[PDB]
């Protein structure tokens, strides 16, 4: 036994590379060298791999002897690491063999885990945890027995090892908890909390590996932790606010709190668990950093619990109504703002910035005028930290409060521009913060940027045209791209200089300018999206440059932002991508299957075997399908996912969808190749990748449908039918089963976009409508799994979350699209059940936005249903009539539009209400001041005049008295259709003639309206033509010149 | 350069039931020869492209020289 | 996209005698006349350990290219059994038929042929000396393996 | 017509800007995922792993690459394409070898069957 397996001197290499490798120039039989501690550890590590590689070549004669040797060894070991290694070896033997093929290991576990000796219990639990971890599905039957064992063992607070290993066993078993096993876990939860409290001060690593169990138990699809939510939250708060504790454990606890809030936030809202949660969270956000040190985000040239506490606050804001959060947070926040300590201001600004996300509406309409809190105070605060927080808060404000913040541009822009001018060069971190804020504000301005365009262009060309650091050029390029997005067509005067600067950046092959290459490609794509025709001659040259950098250096951020460039260029180039379509379809599919994001981390014993068995026999092991001879869990010390490859997939999916939609003829040979991988991504564990894949399949369906319209061949329509039958079931299955809510909104939006484009092809298979309507009715009824079944238990019809209104609106937006696809005849029975929910949403006293959305959805569904609304007019008329009697512009406009279209498409059952309908339109015409609502009343009156049974016995004169159509050009088609429905045109001649004269210059007015007038002029040009002379004489001569022009 | 379980799995997907012990070295040699040919063609394309780094396009172009083998005459 | 593509291969004598000349029926289509003629080669693979140990039976050229079903007679001698290794003679091997234009091959079809005794009488007592007349070979033409190489046809 | 309320989070637009220059819109390079995320990442990686392990394949490709020319680098996408091509070629070769064995009234494949499959699959 002269086995010198220990390091000796630094010449351990002289041992490893030379000895124990020269066997050729029988060791398995006596690999039981029990001489000195941790040499048994080496022996077990080597034996694990040896048996993994050659288990099936030992037959059965020595199998039992080896098993007995291992069991004897496991009952006499005294150390811990070697005991863990022997447990690993035992699990490896168990994993490759059958469940009942080792009838003594189970007996040992059952006997030891119920033994009255503490070392026996520790050795039993350690081995049990390792065995269960190795093959979790083996212990599927005995969940009740193993849960009972865990509940008995977790009460032993004296020994930390038993607690830690029982918690590891719970970690492994937590995902596979069934509904019938809930009471045992519910009883075990308090023991888990006690074990956590005991294990926190002993060691941080074990505390983290047991927080693993707690986190796994948080989300299990079964109601395990809900009855003890108060105790769990109290423990999390108690451990989270311990300032003397470590940062890693606090970060893990804050992630646990985030998951608690996300899964069930309403439960802690009904109880008085929210005020303590805020009182514990806020000091963490305003925590003073160590003296001398600075926060990670405030460095001159992820780690702290401050960011994770801010994230918890953000998640609380997302999953909670503002009316239940703002009153309980505004006092604390307001007291925080007016504080001497700068970090209190930083915490307040961060909390406000992340509150602007999930409470966008409440701040936007009611708390946006108090914008002085950020721009006028923190942006010029004496403390630099408060200035950085103010810049971040302004960026979040200008990115979340999108439509109502551009009104304050006149006062925000000059100070922001002065701030950018005040930042000196060489301060690229501060310049980056200011440029982030500037871009986020500029992107939404649109036409408002034109007054400030020359100043921005000069400021951003000062950096590029003069010597500056490479870090200060990508920021200028990004700001330039934002300015290009803002000024879509006003950027022509500066276009040549910007283009030549971008080309100069792209051409130069200097290795220190990679990020500005990425930004140049991105801004080239942004320019292609924004500016149109003048870039078409130069667009072809941009494809060569985009691929030229994509094949010189390999970078996930370079392959990305190039697919976006081609997606942008496909809009204007059109079918010109065919030569490059093959090259951009490959090198993109490879990015879609690239698994380089998940790189394993190996920190353990080094491999010294490096030997492969040589045999010449006839191997029969292939009969067992599930070969376990491969390298499974080779001392995996966790994984380190790179957050740059999933961000590559999320963008390449959208890029390929846009390319397929644009290039709809040349993409057919590659559509089948791309579709399979895009579908394969639907099971990705990434939120954004799943969202992008769901949004990309719908674009594939639309592109394939328009290709089928282009070439009406049998293979094209067969492929379209197959693609729809593969996508629509996936869309329906991912709505009422997928927990992530952000995916569900995207899926509903994609489904709405498919039903509008594909049309009747979607619903051709029988029974598809019956389940699509069921799904859309389940979303409105809050029965889906994404909404957590109305956050468990029940509700008393209270105010729901701010972000669930968007989900309900997306669900209800597909009803008009669904109606226009089923033809109306077959959609009536389903609309009968759909009606009560929409009527409830528009009940008096509810939200204004929901009221308007419900009324508009009813109007559009009337439009889609058409002649099948005869049985629904009776129910619909009271709702629209009551809604048209409010004091809101949008709501009343939608009500009038819906009432008019109901009159148009109501058929015979709607005719009996015509005198009553006319008796109410006259008072609304005069009293109303808004231009939109009077235009919609005009359109409703026109449509009502169209649906005349025989004739109209004046409505026509009063309607033609005023024609102020300004902001509703889409009603001009109905107005034009109104004319020529077939004598008193003398009185109403001047206004219609002047309307025609003014609309001659404008191309926005449909030509059909003008053509209608000529028919009635020519028809009446013979009978009673004497009135035309009087009409011409009455008109002013200046209008007479334009009148005589057309003849 | 290919592990034995990978060879067994590849044979499994091909429908092979029983394998002799001498298959591993032979299939490693076959893979080495195939990759030598493909890398040769890819390097030829890369040199024709005046570049010092082989990309995916070069490999795709190189794969076209081996031709296509499909069952039937489709 | 090859101008001339194979459609199907029909074998008239299968199983055939070992010494019986190989004869096949070939159906193809001619879109346009080719200035140079097409030559087909039949090769027998004796030993798989080396590629230089194979033997080419012959090479024949046909001038006219008829459109449709073609009438033609092979002029190839039977493969030499003597040059085949004695150990590997009674074993499976492959035969390759290819059509080449100007020395550039574009279609190649291979067939597995098995040299096995047709009677249990010799299998029960296999002698050291092998008898060529008692070995019957069969060709699995039911599952052909075709390889297509794309080549340039017109300068364009 | 109906007033369209699309002014909320810019959803439905052409494409949001990446904003990866400005601190990627507020550790991105390397971060440790959560337990529930780690388990799902493990499941996804195991579910889509290719037959040939990637590290030995890149090592072998590098071996032949330096056999041809020293200091010759390979794109990762090129290595992935080579790996997929090798897997497809090996599966085709193995199924042809199984056919050769079946036709030969044998159930065990041998190196001569591999050579015959190579010869019939197009020489080269």
């Amino acid at each position: 036994l002269r086995e010198l397996l220990l390091p000796d001197t630094e010449r351990i290499r002289r041992a490893t590379e030379q000895l124990q490798i020269v066997l050729r120039a029988a060791l398995c039989d006596l690999l039981a060298s029990a001489a000195d501690p941790q040499i048994r550890q080496f022996a077990a590590v080597l034996t694990r791999r040896r048996l993994n590689t050659r288990w099936r070549r030992l037959a059965a004669e020595q199998r039992e002897s080896l098993k007995s040797l291992i069991l004897t060894a496991l009952q006499r070991e005294t150390e811990h690491c070697v005991s863990l290694s022997l447990a690993q070896l035992s699990a490896t033997i168990f994993r490759k063999e059958g469940l009942e093929a080792w009838p003594q290991l189970l007996q040992l576990l059952q006997h030891s885990t119920h033994s009255p000796h503490s070392p026996e219990r520790e050795m039993g639990l350690l081995l049990l945890s390792v065995v269960v971890t190795s093959r979790p599905e083996a212990f599927q039957p005995h969940h009740r027995e193993l849960l009972r064992l865990l509940n008995e063992t977790l009460g032993e607070v004296g020994s930390p090892g038993l607690l830690f290993y029982s918690l590891r066993t719970l970690t492994t078993m937590a995902p596979y908890l069934s509904t019938e096993d809930v009471p045992l876990a519910r009883m075990l939860v308090p023991k888990l909390i006690m074990a956590m409290q005991t294990l926190i001060p002993i060691d941080e690593a074990k505390a983290c590996e047991a927080l693993e169990a707690l986190d796994e138990l948080l989300e299990s699809e079964v109601p395990v932790i809900t009855p003890y939510l108060s105790e769990v939250l109290t423990f999390c708060l108690e451990v989270a606010r311990n300032v003397a504790l470590g940062n890693a454990i606090r970060i893990r606890i804050l992630c646990c709190l985030t998951f608690l809030v996300k899964v069930k936030s309403k439960a802690l809202l009904k109880n008085r668990l929210l005020p303590p949660l805020l009182h514990t969270l806020f000091p963490i956000v305003a925590a003073e950093p160590p003296p001398g040190q600075l926060d990670p985000e405030d460095q001159d040239s992820g780690e702290t619990p401050k960011h994770f506490a801010v994230q918890v606050v953000d998640m609380l804001a997302l999953h909670l109504p503002p009316e239940k959060l703002c009153p309980q947070l505004m006092p604390m926040l307001e007291e925080a703002l007016r504080s001497e300590s700068p970090y209190q201001r930083k915490a307040g600004l961060l909390v406000l910035a992340v509150l602007s996300d999930g409470a966008g509406d409440h701040i936007r309409q009611r708390l946006l005028p108090p914008l002085l809190q950020i721009v006028c105070k923190g942006l010029e605060d004496p403390s630099q930290v408060v200035r950085n927080a103010a810049l971040f808060a302004l960026g979040q404000f200008s990115e979340n409060l999108q439509p109502h913040i551009s009104s304050y541009s006149r006062e925000v822009m000059p100070l922001l521009l002065a701030y950018l001018k005040s930042v000196p060069l060489g301060h690229t971190h501060h310049l980056a913060k200011a440029c982030y804020a500037l871009e986020n504000f500029v992107e939404n301005l649109g036409p408002k940027v034109q007054p400030y365009l020359p100043e921005l262009m000069e400021c951003m060309l000062q950096l590029l045209r003069n010597p500056s650091s490479p870090r200060a050029k990508e920021l200028a390029v990004s700001a330039l791209g934002a300015i290009a997005t803002a000024a879509q067509a006003s950027l022509l005067p500066y276009f040549p200089a910007i283009m030549e600067h971008l080309r100069e950046f792209l051409l130069t092959g200097r290795e220190d300018l990679q990020p500005v290459q990425i930004q140049s490609l991105e801004t080239l794509g942004v320019l292609a999206r924004a500016v149109g025709e003048p870039m078409r001659p130069l667009a072809e040259e941009c494809c060569q440059l985009g691929l030229g950098l994509c094949d010189q250096v390999d970078d996930p951020d370079l392959r990305r932002c190039t697919y976006s460039l081609f997606a942008a260029l496909s809009g204007l180039m059109g079918e010109g991508l065919a030569p490059h379509l093959e090259q951009i379809t490959t090198l993109m599919l490879l990015s879609l299957r690239s698994t380089e994001g998940i790189v394993p981390q190996y920190d353990g014993s080094s491999s010294f075997l490096l030997f492969d068995d040589e045999s010449d026999g006839e191997e029969e092991e292939e009969l067992m399908d599930e070969d376990v001879e491969e390298e499974d869990d080779s001392e995996i010390s966790g994984y380190s996912v790179e957050n740059a490859f999933f961000d590559e997939k999320e963008d390449t999916c959208a890029a390929v969808g846009e390319i397929s939609v644009n290039t709809s003829v040349a993409f057919l040979p590659y559509m089948e190749s791309v579709f399979e991988e895009v579908f394969k991504l639907l099971e990705c564990p990434h939120l954004n990748v799943r969202k992008a894949a769901h949004e990309a399949l719908g674009q594939f369906c639309c592109a394939l449908h328009k290709a089928c319209q282009s070439c009406p061949s049998e293979p094209n329509t067969a492929a379209l039918q197959a693609a729809l039958a593969r996508v629509v079931p996936s869309y329906m299955q991912a709505v009422n089963r997928e927990r992530e809510r952000q995916v569900v909104m995207a899926v509903l939006e994609a489904l709405t976009g498919v039903l509008r484009s594909c049309g009747t092809l979607t619903l051709k298979p029988p029974g598809r409508l019956a389940e699509l309507c069921g799904v859309l009715k389940a979303v409105l009824q809050r029965k889906t799994a994404c909404q957590d079944t109305d956050e468990e238990e029940e509700e008393e019809d209270d105010d729901q979350a701010e972000y669930d209104a968007m989900l309900l609106e997306h669900a209800g937006e597909a009803i008009p699209a669904l109606a226009a696809a089923a033809g109306g005849d077959s959609f009536a029975p389903f609309f009968a059940g759909f009606l009560p929910l929409l009527v409830c949403k528009t009940k008096q006293g509810c939200t204004v936005a929901e009221k308007s959305f419900a009324v508009g959805t009813l109007a559009e569904t009337i439009q889609g249903l058409g002649a099948a609304s005869a049985q629904f007019v009776s129910r619909l008329l009271p709702v629209l009539l009551s809604t048209a009697q409010e004091a809101d512009p949008e709501v009343r406009s939608n009500a009038i539009f819906g009432m008019g279209v109901l009159a148009e498409h109501g058929g015979h059952p709607a005719q009996e209400h015509f005198p009553k309908l006319l008796g109410l339109l006259f008072p609304l015409l005069a009293r109303e001041r808004h231009d939109r609502v009077r235009d919609n009343i005009c359109g409703a009156l026109a449509r009502l005049l169209m649906a005349s049974p025989t004739r109209k016995p004046q409505v026509l004169a009063a309607l033609l008295h005023a024609l102020p159509l300004k902001e509703d050009l889409e009603e001009w088609v109905t107005i034009g259709r109104l004319f020529s429905f077939l004598d008193q045109v003398i009185d109403v001649a001047p206004e219609l003639l002047r309307i025609c004269s003014l609309i001659l210059a404008d191309n926005k007015i449909p030509p059909d309206t003008k053509a209608a007038l000529l028919l009635l002029l020519t028809f009446l040009a013979k009978q009673h033509t004497d009135s035309f002379q009087a009409a011409l004489g009455s008109l002013p001569v200046d209008k007479a010149q334009e009148l005589q022009a057309v003849l | 350069g290919i592990t034995k379980p990978a060879i067994r799995r590849l044979a499994r997907r091909g429908g092979v039931k029983r394998i002799s012990g001498l298959i591993y070295e032979e299939t490693r040699g076959v893979l080495k020869v195939f990759l030598e040919n493909v890398i040769r063609d890819a390097v030829t394309y890369t040199e024709h492209a005046k570049r010092k780094t082989v990309t995916a396009m070069d490999v795709v172009y190189a794969l076209k020289r081996q031709g296509r083998t499909l069952y039937g005459f489709g | 996209m090859s101008i001339v593509s194979l459609l199907g291969i029909k074998v008239l004598n299968n199983p055939a005698k070992f010494t019986d000349p190989y004869e096949f029926e070939i159906t193809f289509e001619c879109l346009e006349s080719l200035k140079h003629d097409l030559e087909w080669k039949l090769t027998y693979v004796g030993s798989s350990r080396s590629l230089d140990h194979d033997q080419e039976l012959d090479s024949i050229l046909v001038g006219p290219v008829p459109v449709g079903v073609n009438k033609f007679v092979f002029s190839a001698d039977p493969p030499s059994a003597e040059l085949i290794p004695a150990s590997e003679l009674v074993s499976v091997t492959v035969i390759l038929l290819s059509c080449s234009y100007d020395g550039r091959e574009f279609v190649r079809v291979g067939y597995y042929v098995n040299n096995e005794y047709d009677e249990e009488e010799l299998r029960e007592n296999p002698p050291a000396k092998v008898q060529v007349d008692h070995i019957v070979r069969n060709i699995l033409a039911e599952k052909p393996r075709v390889t297509r190489f794309n080549i340039v046809w017109d300068n364009e | 017509a109906r007033t369209k309320q699309t002014a909320r989070k810019s959803t439905g637009g052409k494409a949001p800007r990446k904003q990866l220059a400005t601190k990627a819109a507020r550790k991105p390079h390397r971060y440790r995922p959560g337990t529930v995320a780690l388990r799902e990442i493990r499941r996804y990686q195991k579910s889509t792993e290719l037959l040939i392990r990637k590290l030995p394949f890149q090592r072998l490709v590098r071996e032949i690459a330096q056999d041809f020319k020293t200091d010759l680098r390979f794109q990762s996408s090129a290595v992935m394409a080579l790996q997929e091509a090798s897997e497809a070629y090996l599966v085709g070769l193995f199924e042809d070898t199984n056919l050769c064995g079946i036709h030969a009234k044998r159930v065990t494949i041998m190196p001569k069957d591999i050579q015959l499959a190579r010869r019939i699959r197009g020489e080269r």
